[PDB]
This record gives C-alpha cells, structure tokens and sequence, in this order.
C-alpha cells in the first residue's frame, strides 16, 4: 500500500499572505500594559508621541507628552541635525492640532504653520495668563538639536484629550513676556502696558515647526 | 530565629563571651539548627524564653545565651550578630563566632 | 590587487577552464559557474584540494592541495573580482586567520555543532555517510579557516551557512568546538575512531572474545 | 544523545506502530508521550533490580540444571552416555574455574582501561532536535536495528 | 563536661552601630554604574536631579534632566500643590548654580533668586541668540502643578558640567520675546528694536523658584 | 518533612558525631554537606537493590 493522499501536481498555489496575528483571547489574555495615567477623559494613557514637521514635509522635531504619575513626563528630540538654527525656538501649545503648512482659522492673514485657533491653548476654564498653552524658548546650537524640559502642567491628560486635537508649534522667538516693564519701557502708542497679542502667547515671525499631539 | 525579648524581661538576659553586643537592643538572633544533631529548634516559648527542639526535646534558655537547660543538647545555639543598616532594615553585624550546626570532632578550638 | 588578479587568471586559465569555462561561467554538466561563489569558496575548496578534480562522481574527494597559499589567494581574488561574494577571514597582518577563528565559548559551539553539524558529520566531527556515494568527511584535518569557510560556502550537498544564519561569532564557536573535539585526547583509553557501538563491538569481539576463547582453549582440553 | 536517539527509534516508534495496542503500550511505558518524565526512572528500576533479578534467578536455575543434570561430553575413549569423564570439582576443576574467572576479569579490566567505551561526554545530552550519523545500538541489538534498516518500507493502511 | 567557652556576666556590651556595607570587590569586578550617557566632561551620567526651593526654604519644584542618547530628557514635578499661581512662569537656565534667596553677581540691586552671573546661561562659544540658557516655561492652573517638555539642546551633558554649577530659575511671566515686532510696536525711546535685557533672557518680576542643577 | 528531619537528626548528626572518622563518613555517605544531591538516589539504590538483595 501507499499513503492515500499524495502527488497533487495541479493547482500550483499562491504566495502566502502576510500573517496578521490575532490578539490573544481570554485564554492567553495577558498583555503588556500600555501606560498608567489618571486619564480624566475618554482615555489617552501614559504614551503619546508627535512629529513636528516643516513646511517642506520634512520632520523637524519629535515631541512626546504623557502622564506618568499624575503629571506629564514629556521629552522632545530634534529629528534632524540642522532643523533649528543657532538660537532659541519658542515652543507653544496651539488648540488646533492641524499641523498644516499654512492656515488661518479666523478671517485674516494665514501665517506659516498658523493653524492654531488663537494664541496659547489654555485650559477650558482659564483664558487669562499664559496657561499650559504657553511655552518658553528651547535652544538649538550649532549642533542643531533640542532636548530639555520644564514643569508646565496647568492641564493634564484629560485637558489634552479635548474636543479638538492640540499641537506643539515652535516659532523663532525666545521667552520674555514683556521683559521691559512699564516703569521704564513704553509701547508704540506711549502706554506703558504690554501688548495683548504678546501676552496671550509667544508671538514671533513665521512658524518654524508644528506637530499634532494627537499621538502623531 | 529572630526573637524579640520583652523589655520587662530584658533584665534577666545573661550574655556570652564575645556575644555581649550581638543583640540589637531587644532583638536576639539565634541559629534555628539545634546544637545536638542539627534539627531546627523552632519551638519558641515566650514568657519562659525557651527554644525547644522537637526532634529530641532539648530546651535552650534564650534569656541567657541560648544554652541548653534540658535534653540531649550540651552546647548553646550560635548567636548571630545583628544590627540595622541604612533604611533601618535588619542586617547581620558579622558572622557566628562558632560553627553553628551540630558539633563534630574538629570543633571547640 | 592587479598582479594578484593576473596571477589568479593565469592559474585559472591553465587549471579549470575545461570545467569552469573561461569567464567563470560553468561548463554545462562538468562544473558549476563560479560567479558569486566568492573568495571563501575558492580558499576552502582549493586548499582542501577538492577542486583540481579529476572525476565526476558522487562526491569530490579531498586531496593534497595543488596550490600554495599565495596561489590560493590569487585564485580567490580572481574569482571574487569576476563574481563577487563571500571572502575568507583574515587577521591583522593579512594572512588567512587561523587562531582568530577560535570562538571563546565551547559549550555554545558544541550545542550549535550538534544542532547543525553533527546532523551528518558525527558527535565529535568524525565522518558520516550520505545518500548515494556521498559522505561527510572527518573534520580533524580541517584548520579553523577551512572550517569557517566550509560553513560560509556549502561545498557540496552541505547546507550553506550564511553569516546571517550563523553569525561569525557562532561560526567561531563552532570552529572552536571542532578543533577542541579533534585535538582533545580520548579519556578512558583509545577511542576506537569516534563511533561508539560499532568500533566498540568489533573490539570486544576481536580483543576480549579472542582473549577469552584462547584462555579457555589453554585451560581446557581439546576433545 | 546517541542512546536517547536509539530509544526514540526503537522503544517509541516500534511500540507506537503496533496496530491494536501500540499507542497504549507506548503511553503506559512512557507515562505519556515519548519524553515522559518517568522513562529513565522506570528503566533504572528495570535495569538495576527487575531484569537483573530475573537474570540472576534464571542463571541459578541454569547452573542448578547443569549441576544436577550432569554436564554432557563429547564422544571419546572412555566416554559413554552413562558416565562423565573429566576431573573432580575440588582439586582441579574448582582451581581452574577460579583462575579462568580471574583471567576474564583481568581482560575486562585491561579493556576498561585501555579501550574507550561510550564517551557520553562526547555524546551531548539528549535533545529531540539533535542527532548524529552513527546512531547504532550495542552489537547485541545491532541485528534488530539492521532489520529495521533493511526491511523494505512496506506499510499497510486498513480502513482509516 | 561543659563546653570550654560560656557565660559572660561583666562587659554589658554596646548597641550595635548602624551597618555600612561595602561595595563588593569579589562579586563585582569593578564599580556598578547607573545611567549611561556620552558625558563629554568630567562625568555626569544619565542621571541628574535638582530641587528648586523658595525664598523661605520651601520646595518650589523638583526638576530632573539627564542625557540618554545624545538628547537630554527632562521632567519637573511640582513640589507643592500651590507652588505656582493660576498663570504662567518663565524658566531660564542661569550660569550660577547658587539657588540662594537673593544674590547679585554684578554691582547693583540683588534680585530675589538672582544669583545668575548674567542672563541666560548660554554655551561657552555662544553668547548671541537665546541659547540653552533659556528653558521651557511652567504654566500653572488652579491645580498648581508643573509637567511639560521642550527641545532645548544647545548644551549637552558635556556642557552641563561647566566651570560653575548652573541652575533653573523660574519667574512668573509668560513667553513672548519681544512679540511686538518693530513694524508696529515701538520702544520707550522711539526705536523699533527690542530690549537687550529682554532678549538676553526671560526677564520678569521677582524670581519665584530657583534650583541648582548640580545633582541637587 | 518528617523523614527528612529524621534523616538530618539520625544519619547526619550521629555520623558527624563519631570522633575520628565521623565527618569523613558523613561526606562519603552524602557526597558533601547534609543536603548533598546524591543522598536519595543512593538510598534508593540501597533500598531497592542492595539491602533487599
Ligand atoms: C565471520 C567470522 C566468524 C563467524 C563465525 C565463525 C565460526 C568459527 C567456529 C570455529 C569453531 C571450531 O572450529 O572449533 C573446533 C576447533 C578445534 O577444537 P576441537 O577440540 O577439535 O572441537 C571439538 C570437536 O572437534 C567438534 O568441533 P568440530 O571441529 O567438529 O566442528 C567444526 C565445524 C564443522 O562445521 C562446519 O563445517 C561449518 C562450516 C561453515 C562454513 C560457512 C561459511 C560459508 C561462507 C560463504 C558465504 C559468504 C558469502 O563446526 C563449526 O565450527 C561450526 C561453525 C559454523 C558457523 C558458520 C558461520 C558463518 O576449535 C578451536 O580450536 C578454536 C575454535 C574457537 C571458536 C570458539 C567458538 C565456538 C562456538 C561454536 C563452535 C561449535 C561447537 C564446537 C565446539
Ligand atoms: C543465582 C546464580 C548464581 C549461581 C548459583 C547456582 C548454583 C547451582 C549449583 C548447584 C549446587 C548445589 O546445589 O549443591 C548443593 C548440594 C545439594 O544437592 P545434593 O547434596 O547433591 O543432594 C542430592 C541431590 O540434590 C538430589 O538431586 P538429584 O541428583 O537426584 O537430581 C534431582 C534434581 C533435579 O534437577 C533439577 O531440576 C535441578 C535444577 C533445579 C531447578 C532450579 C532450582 C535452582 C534455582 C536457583 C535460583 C537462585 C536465585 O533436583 C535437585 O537436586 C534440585 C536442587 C536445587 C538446588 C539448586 C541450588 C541453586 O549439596 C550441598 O548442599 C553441599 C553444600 C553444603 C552446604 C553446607 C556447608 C557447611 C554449612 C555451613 C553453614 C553456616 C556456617 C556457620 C558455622
Ligand atoms: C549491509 C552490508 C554488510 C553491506 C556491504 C558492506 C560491507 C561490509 C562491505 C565489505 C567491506 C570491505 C571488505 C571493503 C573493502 C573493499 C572490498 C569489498 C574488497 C573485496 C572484499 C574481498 C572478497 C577481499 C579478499 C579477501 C577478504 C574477504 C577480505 C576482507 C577485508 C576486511 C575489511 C576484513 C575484515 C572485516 C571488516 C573490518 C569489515 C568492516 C566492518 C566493521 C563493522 C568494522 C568496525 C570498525 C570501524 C568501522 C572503525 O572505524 C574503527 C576505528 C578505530 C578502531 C576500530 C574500528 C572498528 O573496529
Ligand atoms: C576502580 C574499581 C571500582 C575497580 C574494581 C572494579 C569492580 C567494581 C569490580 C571488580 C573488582 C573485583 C572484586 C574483581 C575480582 C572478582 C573475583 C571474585 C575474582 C575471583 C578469581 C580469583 C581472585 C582467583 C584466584 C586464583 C585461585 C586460587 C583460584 C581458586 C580459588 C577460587 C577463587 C575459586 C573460585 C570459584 C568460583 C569462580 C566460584 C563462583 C561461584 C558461582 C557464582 C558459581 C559456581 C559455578 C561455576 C564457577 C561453574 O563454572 C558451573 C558450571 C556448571 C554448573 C554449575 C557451575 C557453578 O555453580
Ligand atoms: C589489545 C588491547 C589494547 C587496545 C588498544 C589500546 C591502544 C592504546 C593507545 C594509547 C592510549 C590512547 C591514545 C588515545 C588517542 C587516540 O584516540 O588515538 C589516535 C589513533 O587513532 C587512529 O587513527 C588509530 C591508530 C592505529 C592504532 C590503534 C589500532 C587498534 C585497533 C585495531 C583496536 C581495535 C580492534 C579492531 C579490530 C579491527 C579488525 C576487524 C576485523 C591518535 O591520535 P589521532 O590519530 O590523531 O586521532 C584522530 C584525531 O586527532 C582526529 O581529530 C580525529 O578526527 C580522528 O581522525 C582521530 O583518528
Ligand atoms: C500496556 C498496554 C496494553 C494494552 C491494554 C490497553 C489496550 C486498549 C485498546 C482498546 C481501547 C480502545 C481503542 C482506542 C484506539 C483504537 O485502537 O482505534 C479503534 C480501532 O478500531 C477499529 O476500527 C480497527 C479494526 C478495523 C481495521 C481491520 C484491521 C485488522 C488489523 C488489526 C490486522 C493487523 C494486526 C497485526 C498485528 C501485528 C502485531 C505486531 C507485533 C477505533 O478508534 P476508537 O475506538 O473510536 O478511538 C478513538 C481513536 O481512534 C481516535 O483516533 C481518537 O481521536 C479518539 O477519538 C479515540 O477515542
Ligand atoms: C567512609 C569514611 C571512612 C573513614 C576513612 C577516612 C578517614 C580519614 C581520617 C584521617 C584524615 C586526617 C584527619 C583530619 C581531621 C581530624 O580528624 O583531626 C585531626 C585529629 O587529630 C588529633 O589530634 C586527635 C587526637 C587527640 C585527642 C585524643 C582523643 C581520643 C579520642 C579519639 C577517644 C574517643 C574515641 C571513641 C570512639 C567512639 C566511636 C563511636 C561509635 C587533627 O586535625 P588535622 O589532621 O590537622 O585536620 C584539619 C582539621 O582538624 C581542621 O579542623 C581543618 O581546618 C583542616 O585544617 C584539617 O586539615
Ligand atoms: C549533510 C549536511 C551537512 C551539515 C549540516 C554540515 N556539513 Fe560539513 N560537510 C558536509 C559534506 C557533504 C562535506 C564535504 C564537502 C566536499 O567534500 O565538497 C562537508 C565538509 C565539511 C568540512 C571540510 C572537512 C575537510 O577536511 O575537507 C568541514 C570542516 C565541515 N564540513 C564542518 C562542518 C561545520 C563546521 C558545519 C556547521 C554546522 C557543518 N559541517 C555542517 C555535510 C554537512
Ligand atoms: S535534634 Fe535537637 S535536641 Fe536533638
């Protein structure tokens, strides 16, 4: 005798498809935790990255923001060795997460990477001083790299998980906030007070980088 | 075995030569291995401070250096020097000044 | 090198163009094309001597090399330039590396040998038989470069172990195990070859049993 | 590696191929699949006590039978079917048998020294994925193994 | 017979001293190391902390920045639930690491937490644009917490170990950096350019927090 | 637990006790200190083959 089933010359066959393994069911339900966080919203977790790109479609910076033990433990690294020039790029948090090359939410001039729906994306109940929307100057030297953090937690993961995706936008200015006080300095009109546009958020020239923080 | 001698009964403690500072306050660390044939001496009796061995019913007076006050045992249980390190965790402040298991020919010298 | 290439070409033209046709293309049904075989293949094969081959049979046997190290290098460089492929390892000076190929770990080398090499060769690198007139030869003659290049280029009916399949560290460990098993003295007496059951049974039947029967014939009386 | 490969071949395959009860004998010997965690302890019992005990009992029966059913002899001058021509146990037979025992154990010791047998250190630990080319049993089971090799791959496939 | 050695009535003893274990010479061939980084200096490693205190000794915040793969990852946790008020604060890197209550490196008024030997602690070879001497901002909401990151890498672990210990000093302003451009705004004297003191570093009122980055 | 503590007492202790050769007997029997990893195989052999024989 010979084995009943052999010798199927016909039906040449097909290349196997790329395997897409299904997740382990309740049986092997064990899986790695995606990150613990307060998550006072629909849920974001302790893991969230983003890529701040330029007007040419090339990545400039790569930010990371996520709650760890009730506070966002974030970190940003320059994705290219010559993204930022020898100076301080002023970071800020824009409520609008669209990191478009150039957009204008209101009726007016559309600045480069100006998709933000205002200045600094403050909290829902906070619209005065420079809340978590505001950010200071991060410096890139002749090496051209950016990595340094601060403590800006006017918002949390719940606040980040807002109605509209937010973004991190780096313009080409430092962080002063009307360093010239009214005692000595004067404005264009002679009033010793500061400018509302400068006070609400960091105003600079054309935006250098912009990246949606919606797990970009 | 780490035993906590009651503060009231701390005045009845008699210490061995070279083992006076072994105890950390009211904490005394004595080897569980019985000095006679090496069974653990786990049966600790408080309010009598007697470490009894179940294998052959030998009592060691924990208050005094753990010397046998009954049963086949004739040598005291080895006392571990103990203290607290940084963070307050209990650590051994050295090694037994004598071999700790049951006795044998090449011993006591 | 220019002169090395020229020497390799001159040796090739008067050694193998009859079966690895000029231009390194293979002669149909006499020899395979050497394009892509590389310098490691040439080194192993010619140094072991298999390549000055004077018969088409089940397997090309080993033999004394027909070329000295310099000519081996010339032929290897010629073949590498023509085809391009794996290169034999070399030490700091430039000579083919021998001691540098002895991997540090021998337990790992032995495990890899058993999983991959002993499959056909032996527990300890003695030879093994194959389907139709072929055979895995004993590894005790091979030097570390020869073992490494044998793995690097599957010579004949031997799986080709790329660097990706067996990282050079793993190949170095296997080389160390091969050399150690080959150069290690048999503990417990004369290891009768390396095969246990068959040489041991023959030695029983010939040494122990003839001794016992002869002693019995001495003690007893024929009748 | 060598002996475990031999076990995997013979004890497992042959046992598990037997038609009506093959798998049942395999699982009952190995306490389950081939690498069952009781095979070597069971073989150890069988090999140090059970089988050697039976061998000792049967050797006792054998020697007692030879002793009391007087040893047969070749035809010769004074040798008939109703007598035993030879030497008595005490003076000559006993001494020569003891001397032969001494010489046989001397041969065995000499060979244990001078000739290497079963270098298990060379033969790595058993792993199902590893194997050598030799893969032979001792010369006494070599005939069974040779039968396995030579028999011409005749397999029958009854209904399912 | 009784064992030779027993009984000690005299010499009551002493309380064992606190154990101070020694690093293993036998088990470890060398000395175990923690964070790994290039550390192009005398050596700082991938672990650097700091505690920014207040004028009265209270812990304003706790920062920590260290190099991991050539980019310094940082994070700051609020030391008190109400360290920062419901507004914005500007964080700047000061060359002088002395986080004193009030000091004045130059000849002039000693501002609170003004131990810095100048403005932003820029790189040794950089003294123009706002180099790494400027850090990210700290926006505090009604919650009063700080957690956020930027990309400021003009200096690295090598540059951190400078001649003098540096510090992070947070005042209570936003991040603008002369957001009023010369086209529209004007200075006190009529010039359209910005102020040198404002451009050098983030200038605001009295400093709120100050913490030495010398592994404080 | 019971049989092991019984072994520890009787075999190990009384073997180490013997004056001139006690520790040597203990090490020969257990192949080392008391919990030596050959004790139970040795006892198994002694108990199923040697002493029964
Ligand atoms: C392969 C290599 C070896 C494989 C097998 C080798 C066999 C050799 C045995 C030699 C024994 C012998 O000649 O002894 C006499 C001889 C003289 O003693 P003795 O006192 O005259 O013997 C008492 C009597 O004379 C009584 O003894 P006898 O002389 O009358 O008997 C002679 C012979 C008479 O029998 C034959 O003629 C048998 C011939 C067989 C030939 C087959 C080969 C064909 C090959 C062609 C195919 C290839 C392709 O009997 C045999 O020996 C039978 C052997 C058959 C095995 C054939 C295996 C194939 O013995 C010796 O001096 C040394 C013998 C040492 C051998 C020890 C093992 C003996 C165990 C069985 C023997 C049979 C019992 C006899 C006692
Ligand atoms: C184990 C393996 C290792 C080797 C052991 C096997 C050796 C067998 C050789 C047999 C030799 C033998 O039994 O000779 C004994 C032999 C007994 O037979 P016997 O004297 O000729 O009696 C008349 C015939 O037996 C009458 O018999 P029959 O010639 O008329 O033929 C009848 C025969 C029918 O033939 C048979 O069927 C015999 C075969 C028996 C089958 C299986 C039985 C053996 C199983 C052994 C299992 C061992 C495990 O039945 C038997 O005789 C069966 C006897 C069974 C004894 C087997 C011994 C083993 O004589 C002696 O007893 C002499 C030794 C005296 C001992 C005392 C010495 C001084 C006392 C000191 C004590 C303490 C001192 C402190 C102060
Ligand atoms: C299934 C089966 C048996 C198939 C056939 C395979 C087989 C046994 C073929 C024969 C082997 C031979 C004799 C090869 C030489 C070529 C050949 C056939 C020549 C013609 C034969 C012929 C008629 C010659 C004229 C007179 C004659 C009969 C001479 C025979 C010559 C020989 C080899 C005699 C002795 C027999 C012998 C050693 C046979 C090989 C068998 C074995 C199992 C050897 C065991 C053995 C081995 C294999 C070791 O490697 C080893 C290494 C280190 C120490 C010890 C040993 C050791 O003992
Ligand atoms: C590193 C290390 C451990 C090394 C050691 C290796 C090891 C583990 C073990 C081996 C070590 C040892 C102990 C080796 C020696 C073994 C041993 C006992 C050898 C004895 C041979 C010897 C020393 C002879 C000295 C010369 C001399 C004066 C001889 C005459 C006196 C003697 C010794 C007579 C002995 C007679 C003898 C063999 C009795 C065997 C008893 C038995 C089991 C059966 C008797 C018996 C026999 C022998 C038959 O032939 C027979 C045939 C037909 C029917 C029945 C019988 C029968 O019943
Ligand atoms: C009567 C009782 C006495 C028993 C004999 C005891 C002999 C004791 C010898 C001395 C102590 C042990 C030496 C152990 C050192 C040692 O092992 O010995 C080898 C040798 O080996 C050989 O060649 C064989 C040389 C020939 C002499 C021995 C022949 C004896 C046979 C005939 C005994 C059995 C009877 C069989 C009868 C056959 C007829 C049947 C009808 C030598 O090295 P080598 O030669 O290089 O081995 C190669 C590795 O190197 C290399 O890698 C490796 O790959 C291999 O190639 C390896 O061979
Ligand atoms: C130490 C242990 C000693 C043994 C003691 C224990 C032995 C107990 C054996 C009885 C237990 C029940 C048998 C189970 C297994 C069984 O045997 O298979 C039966 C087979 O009945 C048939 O139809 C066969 C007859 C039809 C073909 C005619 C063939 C004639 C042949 C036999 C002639 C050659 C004989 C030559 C002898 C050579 C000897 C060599 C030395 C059918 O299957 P089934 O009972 O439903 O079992 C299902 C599994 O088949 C299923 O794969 C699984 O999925 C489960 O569902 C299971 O329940
Ligand atoms: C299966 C195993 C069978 C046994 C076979 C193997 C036995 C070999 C035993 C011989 C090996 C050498 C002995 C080693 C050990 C030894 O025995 O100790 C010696 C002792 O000599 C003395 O002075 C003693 C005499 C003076 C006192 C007089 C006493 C009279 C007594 C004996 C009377 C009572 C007898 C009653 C019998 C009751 C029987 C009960 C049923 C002195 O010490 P030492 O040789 O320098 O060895 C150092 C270690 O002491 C050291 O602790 C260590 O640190 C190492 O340095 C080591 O080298
Ligand atoms: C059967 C599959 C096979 C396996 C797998 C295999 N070999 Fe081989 N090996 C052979 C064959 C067949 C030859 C002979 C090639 C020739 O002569 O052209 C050979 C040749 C060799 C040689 C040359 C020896 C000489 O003196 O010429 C060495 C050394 C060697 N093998 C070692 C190894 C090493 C190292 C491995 C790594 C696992 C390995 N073998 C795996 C079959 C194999
Ligand atoms: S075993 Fe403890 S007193 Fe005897």
């Amino acid at each position: 005798c010979s084995p009943p089933g052999e010798t199927a010359s016909s039906e040449p066959g097909t290349t196997p498809a790329i395997w897409t393994g299904s997740p382990s069911p309740a049986a092997p339900s064990g899986e790695d935790h995606g990150g613990g966080h307060g998550a006072g919203a629909a849920g974001a977790g302790e893991t969230l990255t983003a890529e701040l790109k330029t007007a040419d479609g090339t990545s400039v910076a790569t930010a990371d923001f996520q709650f760890a033990d009730g506070f966002a433990t974030v970190t940003i690294e320059t994705t290219t060795p010559g993204r930022l020039t020898p100076g301080f790029h002023g970071v800020h948090i824009h409520s609008v997460g669209k990191c478009e090359a150039n957009s204008v939410a209101p009726t007016g001039g559309a600045p480069g990477d100006f998709n933000s729906a205002g200045g600094h994306f403050q909290v829902s109940g906070h619209s005065g001083h420079p809340a978590s929307g505001d950010l200071s100057s991060l410096q890139v030297r002749a090496d051209g790299s950016g990595k340094l953090v601060t403590t800006t937690d006017a918002f949390t993961a719940e606040d980040l998980l807002d109605g509209a995706k937010t973004a991190i936008i780096i313009h080409e200015k430092a962080d002063n906030f009307a360093n010239i006080p009214p005692e000595r300095y004067q404005q264009v009109n002679g009033a010793p007070g500061p400018d509302q546009t400068t006070m609400a958020t960091g105003d600079a020239g054309s935006r250098v980088a912009c990246g949606v923080i919606s797990a970009g | 075995m780490l035993i906590r001698i009651k503060p009231a009964d701390m005045h009845r403690v008699i210490k061995r030569k070279g083992q006076e500072s072994f105890n950390f306050g009211e904490l005394f660390a004595y080897t569980k291995v019985c000095s006679h044939l090496g069974c653990p001496s786990s049966l600790y009796e408080q309010q009598t401070y007697r470490i009894l061995c179940p294998c052959h019913q030998s009592q060691f007076d924990a208050l005094e250096f753990a010397k046998p006050i009954f049963g086949p045992a004739a040598r005291a249980l080895a006392q571990l020097p103990i203290t607290i390190d940084e963070d307050g965790y209990l650590v051994a402040n050295g090694d037994f000044v004598e071999p700790v298991g049951p006795a044998f020919w090449e011993r006591k010298s | 090198q220019s002169a090395l290439l020229r020497t390799g070409k001159q040796l090739f033209e008067t050694s193998c163009v009859s079966c690895h046709g000029a231009n390194l293309q293979g002669v149909p049904d006499r020899g395979p094309s050497l394009i892509g075989t590389g310098e490691a293949a040439v080194y192993f094969q010619v140094s072991t001597g298999r390549m000055p081959a004077m018969r088409g049979e089940a397997q090309a046997p080993s033999k004394p090399p027909h070329f000295d190290e310099s000519q081996i290098d010339a032929l290897g460089a010629y073949v590498q330039a023509n085809g391009g492929g794996p290169t034999v390892p070399r030490d700091d000076h430039g000579a083919v590396a021998q001691e540098s190929l002895i991997g540090g770990d021998v337990a790992r080398g032995g495990d890899l040998f058993r999983l991959n090499c002993a499959s056909c060769h032996n527990f300890t690198g003695k030879g093994g038989a194959l389907s139709s007139g072929k055979y895995a030869p004993d590894l005790g003659d091979a030097n570390p470069a020869q073992i490494y290049t044998a793995m690097l280029t599957g010579p004949q009916n031997m799986p080709k172990f790329s660097d990706r399949q067996l990282t050079p560290d793993e190949k170095r460990d296997i080389v160390a195990y091969v050399r150690e098993s080959a150069e290690t003295p048999s503990y417990g007496g004369y290891g009768l070859g390396g095969f246990g059951p068959a040489p041991e049974g023959m030695a029983m039947w010939i040494i122990g049993m003839v001794a016992a029967i002869g002693v019995a014939m001495w003690i007893g009386s024929r009748a | 590696l060598l002996s475990g490969t031999g076990i995997r071949a013979a004890l497992s395959g042959i046992t598990m191929g037997i038609p009506v009860i093959g798998t049942w004998m395999h699982w009952a010997l190995f306490g389950g699949d081939f690498p069952g965690e009781i095979l070597i302890p069971r073989l150890y019992a069988l090999h140090i006590l059970l089988i050697p005990g039976i061998i000792l009992a049967l050797i006792g029966a054998h020697l007692a039978l030879v002793w009391f059913q007087k040893h047969t002899q070749f035809p010769g001058p004074g040798r008939t079917e109703t007598n035993v021509v030879g030497v008595r146990v005490m003076p000559v037979f006993a001494v020569k048998s003891g001397a032969f025992f001494a010489m046989i154990t001397g041969v065995l010791g000499l060979m244990g020294g001078l000739l290497t047998i079963n270098p298990i250190w060379n033969l790595g630990p058993y792993k199902p994925s590893q194997v050598s080319a030799g893969s032979q049993p001792d010369f006494y089971m070599m005939w069974t193994d040779g039968l396995i090799r030579l028999w011409p791959a005749w397999e029958f496939y009854p209904f399912g």
